[PDB]
């Protein structure tokens, strides 16, 4: 299991999609055509704040790396686009890119 | 935001 990171919220042109961006030491880091080592989790149904279900995906990058990038708005944005295209390159989905990072929430509970 |  990987530890909670932040929670990106975006639609999918069919539904609400949260990308639970988590982290774990097991995953290799990349720094110190650019790609980033990250798992691409399996979909799980979670309920939004309203009370209607939606699809969350648990994506995990190198943990030690991650605490470095959670301070850089730039790195931040760079990882989220990538992962979104991982969920697209594996499930189609055609996620919306007008995504928001939740201020409060860091997950939609179900790490694995 | 609606969810937060």
């Amino acid at each position: 299991q990987p530890k909670p990171g932040f929670c990106v919220k975006t639609n999918s042109s069919e539904g609400k999609v949260f990308i639970n961006i988590c982290h774990s030491p097991s995953i290799p880091p990349p720094a110190d055509g650019f790609r980033i080592p990250m798992s691409l989790g399996e979909p799980h149904a979670e309920l939004d704040a309203k009370g209607q279900g939606c699809t969350a995906y648990d994506v995990a990058v190198n943990s030690n790396f991650y605490l470095r990038m959670q301070n850089s708005d730039f790195l931040r944005e760079l990882v989220v686009t990538i992962a979104r295209e991982g969920l697209e390159d594996k499930y189609g989905l055609q996620l919306n890119p007008e995504w928001r990072m939740l201020k409060y929430r860091s997950f939609l509970g179900s790490i694995s | 935001d609606s969810d937060d």
